[PDB]
């Protein structure tokens, strides 16, 4: 069993008030069964799209989720991943920079 | 000079639940997907049929449709006959395709992982377990090797079908494979030291050069992160430099990429 790693980052320079796309790239997990949510102020974002799961040269799985978002000075964004390797969902907050 | 990868992912939870999902890549561009709940393979590019007729493509798809069913049945039977006597769950990954080398012969491969570990390959004309695989796996491989029909079909697919199909793909996907997309860069920092970060996104193809600079002097302590995918199949990379308070003044992030035409991005902190 292998723990997912999570990176959260923007498609375009994050400018407050400007529509953009936020990515959550989840890698290195096994087995492939996984649940991924992206959160705005702790609430699931219903417009998240999921790329097809694939795997790397070294057999480890990966998948990319993404969503339209408008970063502002009052909203937080997060990606939350559930996987059998972890007792709790793992939540990683967007650092507001990436 | 591209590797074409057919990546199959099969999960067997019990005797009454399995799924098989595949994705296909030419280089770092996705050309096909085939999800368990579709009867047919989907094209994820306008050029995914390559240079095949509707008829040739149907026959190739038909072969995979028969395969998906047979593979599912065969794995479950093999497990039922094996050690430690029907051992669900089972995870299998299969990586098959060919590496094109313009001017010469393509090289083909078919590798198989079981419970996340590489165990088996097709080699020449038969299956083989690889050094360090669980020894019991020799038995289902011997069984699989009694199937002459399957061995002839796999040799055809790897030796002939794969490079012929890919050559067509390369020609038909030429404009995407050679597309240039431009990086856009931005700076941030986290804090007496701080880490400056240069974020670079939207470039294609993958090769890039990103350095923190002071005038023309490269800051060789620059650390580049992993390449991370954007949804539109361009790339993202960050490059960080650790600096002391006061050192930031006069540093810049510089990016070179094929798409820029020699006009580097230089962003001064
Ligand atoms: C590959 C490059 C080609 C380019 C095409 C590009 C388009 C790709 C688009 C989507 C691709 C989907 C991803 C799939 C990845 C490729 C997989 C390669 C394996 C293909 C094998 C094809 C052959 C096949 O279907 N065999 C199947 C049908 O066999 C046939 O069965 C018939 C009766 O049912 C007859 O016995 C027949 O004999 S005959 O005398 O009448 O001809 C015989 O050929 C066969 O059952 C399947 C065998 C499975 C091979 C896979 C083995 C996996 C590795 C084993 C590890 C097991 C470890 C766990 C054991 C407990
Ligand atoms: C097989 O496994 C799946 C878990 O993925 C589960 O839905 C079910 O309990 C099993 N199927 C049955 C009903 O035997
Ligand atoms: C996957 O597709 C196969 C073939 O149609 C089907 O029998 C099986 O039930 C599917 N698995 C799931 C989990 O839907
Ligand atoms: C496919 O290539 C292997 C060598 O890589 C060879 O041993 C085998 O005979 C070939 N089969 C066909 C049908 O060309």
């Amino acid at each position: 069993q292998k723990t997912p790693q999570i990176q959260v980052y923007s498609r375009h320079p994050p400018e407050n008030g400007k529509p953009n796309i936020l990515n959550c790239y989840v890698t290195q997990f096994h087995p492939p069964h996984i649940e991924i949510q992206m959160l705005k102020n702790g609430k699931k974002i219903p417009k998240v799209e999921m790329s097809d799961m694939s795997f790397s040269k070294d057999w480890s799985f990966y998948i990319l989720a993404h969503t339209e978002f408008t970063p502002t000075e009052t909203d937080t964004y997060a990606c939350r991943v559930k996987h059998a390797s972890m007792a709790e969902p793992k939540t990683v907050y967007w650092d507001r920079d990436m | 000079n591209y590797t074409f990868r057919c990546l199959q992912m099969s999960s067997f939870a019990n005797r009454s639940w399995s799924r098989t999902d595949s994705v296909v890549w030419l280089g770092d561009l996705q050309t096909h997907r085939w999800s368990n709940d579709s009867a047919t393979i989907s094209f994820t590019k306008p050029w995914s049929q390559g240079k095949l007729s509707n008829q040739q493509w149907e026959k190739l798809q038909h072969m995979f449709q028969v395969y998906r069913v047979s593979f599912t049945r065969d794995i479950q039977e093999l497990v039922k006959m094996m050690s430690p006597k029907e051992d669900y769950p089972i995870e299998i990954q299969l990586s098959a395709g060919c590496e094109m080398y313009p001017g010469n012969a393509s090289e083909s491969f078919l590798h198989v992982a079981f419970q996340g570990k590489y165990v088996v390959r097709f080699w020449g004309t038969s299956w083989q377990t690889v050094p360090g695989a669980p020894s019991w796996l020799d038995l289902p491989i011997k069984v699989l090797n009694a199937d002459q029909g399957t061995s002839a079909t796999v040799q055809m697919l790897l030796n002939d079908t794969c490079p012929l199909f890919v050559r067509g793909l390369l020609e038909a996907g030429k404009s995407d494979l050679e597309k240039q997309e431009k990086p856009v860069a931005w700076l941030s920092s986290v804090p007496g030291h701080r880490q400056l970060v240069c974020h670079v996104s939207g470039f294609y193809p993958k090769p890039v050069w990103v350095m923190w600079m002071r005038g023309d002097q490269e800051q060789q302590g620059t650390h580049r992160g992993d390449f991370l995918p954007n949804a539109d199949e361009t790339w993202y990379l960050q490059a960080t430099l650790d600096v002391e308070a006061g050192e930031e003044a006069g540093l810049a992030c510089r990016v070179k990429h094929s798409s820029l035409g020699g006009q580097d991005i230089i962003l001064y902190w």
